[PDB]
RNA sequence: AGGAGUGGAGCCUGCGGCUUAAUUUGACUCAACACGGGAAACCUCACCCGGCCCGGACACGGACAGGAUUGACAGAUUGAU
RNA sequence: AGCGUGUGCCUACCCUACGCCGGCAGGCGCGGGUAACCCGUUGAACCCCAUUCGUGAUGGGGAUCGGGGAUUGCAAUUAUUC
């Protein structure tokens, strides 16, 4: 539910998935996208919104959840980004093979 | 020209009864009914429907009061009484006769018609 | 007496008392384990709940 | 939308309070979980929020069957001047 | 959908011009005058008032109908 | 003769009230009376059994064929 | 203290690779320790049809979850067992420690 | 080459057909017919006979604090307090 | 004997040892198990041993149909189940 509820939301900044980690009265779940400096939002407005909305959807006590984003390297290695791109390509009005050839010519160009 | 009877009382008799013994008067199914709890949950309809039998008119033919329950123990209460019972479509109107006693108004109203065929 | 009338009929039991919680349909439910979802989007949710093809 | 007023009032603290909303989509469930000290249903919120919604407030997220909703500055200013409130307190989304 | 059968209508309310003011009554002097009836209960104590019917006087939230 | 009365075919029967064992020309007049009081008050149950169909309430859509050519 | 740690995982490499630093760390601690415990799995089989509509030939899908689970005994006050279970802890292996 | 059989007997279930206010519907050789995970007394329900509420956002024009509007007990009417 | 399952989120509904009552279907007090811990050494059926039956639509087969008694559930008549 949180993976389906991160790939609804984050459909604009490269979402590619969640990485939740146990810890001792702590919970923090990682965020690998590629705009990361667009996921934060100014000051941070964004995370805190979705840590609120996480917090007062799934039951858990305050201040317990704690959101981290970062960054992944080699962006034309994963599915999803690409996927995504594609989509978004699509979406603002292009040739179809034109953005297909781009986005594999940028794949293979990450070294796949 | 018989004398009418249930389990060997009669009619005047079970009129005079209670609700305590008219558990064992009755059947396995009916007694579970009687004893299932208060009448109150879905069964406002049914106090208020025993409130429409004892409301009569004078010495005539009591008026035909109809329902919609299709669940209702016979009763002695209601001897003698005439009620028009949903069957989906329209109302079936029936002499509650005194040996009914222990049934349902489901029973006496048939709901599907009887089929008569033709040719394939 | 549409406030007593709006959900006067008891849902306790039977099958519409059950939903999924991905899609709400009363059709294919998954009881094992608490999962109470339907049988397609159970297929679709499968791999990264932890249910994988071995058999 | 038939609505007591005190429910408005306290669905709109509730959303200045934390700049932030969810509900379950569902209309036969008789009193919401966070406001518990008080009587009000979901469908309330439900159509107070997409009245809010309507007039171009509040974003609007479904994941499976719950509602996610995000106020905007004009919906932060429209609170404000709503609520009667001084140039002194914000949403603790907003500040660090 | 315009059916053979007759519609039904919704029950339109009656306007009445200026209850309150026949409720309290004004003579020449210096007294207030209550011409209805008024509330017992602790939920209202003083504020809302009952019908004036012809065989009884029915509350307003409280249900607290005294049939003569 | 210290035979309980739950191994009894007729038991609180709906006339006289007691518990009787009834044999064979006695069950036959007591079934047929059943049947003609069934049919009498006109129930669902004595209607099935005065037409000729099953009357316990299973799926006559295949089964008894032979009731008719 | 009778002091027992249990272990319950999905995976069994990084589960035997955790209950390994744990072993190595008692041994170096120079305390008594029981071995690693190894408890029968658990799977959890779930059997669907894989068609939505009810056409098709009858094929069905097998899922399974394996669950591993280990116990091991210390003998020694808690502050030890809470600073040996905190470090170097795996993601995907749950830690849970109560004393009889 | 054989084994268990089915098709004949009773019964359960599904489909066609007929009947019905309604007997909801998809699927018709393998690749439709104990299939839709469909073992439905109510919900399921998508079919029929009847009655309640708007859960018709928002914009415009009327409307209105002298009242825009909400709810209901005596008694009849269905079916329902 | 071996696969399993078992006190549930808005969700109320688990598997049962033991003692008493009743032919049985069942009812009441007491305890266990969030499980290699308790049901449970899962005293399963088909088999094995020994009576009764004797080629008879028969003690094969249990369709159809009548009466009574319990449990689930707000409600079982078009018979829920036993």
């Amino acid at each position: 539910e949180l993976n389906e509820f991160l790939t609804r939301e984050l459909a604009e900044d490269g979402y590619s998935g969640v990485e939740v980690r146990v810890t001792p009265t702590r919970t923090e779940i990682i965020i690998l996208a590629t705009r990361t400096q667009n996921v934060l939002g100014e000051k941070g407005r964004r995370i805190r919104e979705l840590t609120a909305v996480v917090q007062k959807r799934f039951g858990f006590p305050e201040g317990s959840v704690e959101l981290y984003a970062e960054k992944v390297a080699t962006r034309g290695l994963c599915a999803i980004a690409q996927a995504e791109s594609l989509r978004y390509k699509l979406l603002g009005g292009l040739a179809v093979r034109r953005a297909c050839y781009g986005v594999l010519r940028f794949i293979m160009e990450s070294g796949a | 020209f018989r004398k009418f009877t249930y389990r060997g009382v009669d009619l005047d008799q079970l009129l005079d009864m209670s609700y305590e013994q008219l558990m064992q008067l009755y059947s396995a199914r009916q007694r579970r009914r009687l004893s299932r709890g208060l009448r109150r949950k879905q069964h406002s309809l049914l106090k208020r429907l025993r409130k429409a039998k004892k409301e009569a008119p004078p010495m005539e033919k009591p008026e035909v009061v109809k329902t919609h329950l299709r669940d209702m123990i016979i009763l002695p209460e209601m001897v003698g009484s005439m009620v028009g019972v949903y069957n989906g479509k329209t109302f079936n109107q029936v002499e509650i006769k005194p040996e009914m006693i222990g049934h349902y108004l489901g029973e006496f109203s048939i709901t599907y018609k009887p089929v008569k065929h033709g040719r394939p | 007496g549409h406030q007593q009338l709006y959900w006067s009929h008891p849902r306790k039991f039977g099958q519409g008392s059950r939903s999924c919680r991905v899609c709400s349909n009363r059709h294919g439910l998954i009881r094992k384990y608490g999962l109470n979802m339907c049988r397609q989007c159970f297929r679709q949710y499968a791999k990264d709940i932890g249910f994988i093809k071995l058999d | 939308m038939l609505m007591p007023k005190k429910n408005r009032i306290a669905i709109y603290e509730l959303l200045f309070k934390e700049g932030v909303m969810v509900a379950k989509k569902d209309v036969h469930m008789p009193k919401h979980p966070e406001l518990a000290d008080k009587n009000v249903p979901n469908l309330h919120v439900m159509k107070a929020m997409q009245s809010l919604k309507s007039r171009g407030y509040v974003k609007e997220q479904f994941a499976w069957r719950h509602f996610y909703w995000y106020l905007t500055n004009e919906g932060i200013q429209y609170l404000r001047d709503y609520l009667h409130l001084p140039p002194e307190i914000v949403p603790a989304t907003l500040r660090r | 959908k315009s059916y053979t059968t007759p519609k039904k209508n919704k029950h339109k309310r009656k306007k009445v011009k200026l209850a309150v003011l026949k409720y309290y009554k004004v003579d020449e002097n210096g007294k207030i005058s209550r011409l209805r009836r008024e509330c017992p209960s602790d939920e209202c104590g003083a504020g809302v008032f009952m019908a004036s019917h012809f065989d009884r006087h029915y509350c307003g939230k409280c249900c607290l109908t005294y049939c003569f | 003769y210290k035979i309980p009365d739950w191994f009894l075919n007729r038991q609180k029967d709906v006339k006289d009230g007691k518990y009787s064992q009834v044999l064979a020309n006695g069950l036959d007049n007591k079934l047929r009376e059943d049947l003609e009081r069934l049919k009498k008050i006109r129930a669902h149950r004595g209607l099935r059994h005065f037409w000729g169909l099953r009357v316990r309430g299973q799926h006559t859509k295949t089964t008894g064929r032979r009731g008719r050519t | 203290h009778r002091i027992r740690i249990t272990l319950t995982s999905r995976n069994v490499k990084s589960l035997e690779k955790v209950c390994a630093d744990l072993i190595r760390g008692a041994k170096e601690k120079n305390l008594k320790v029981k071995g690693p415990v190894r408890m029968p799995t658990k799977t959890l089989r779930i059997t669907t049809r894989k068609t939505p509509c009810g056409e098709g030939s009858k094929t069905w899908d097998r899922f399974q979850m394996r669950i591993h689970k280990r116990l091991i005994d210390l003998h020694s006050p808690s502050e030890i067992v809470k600073q040996i279970t905190s470090i170097s802890i795996e993601p995907g292996v749950e830690v849970e420690v109560t004393i009889a």
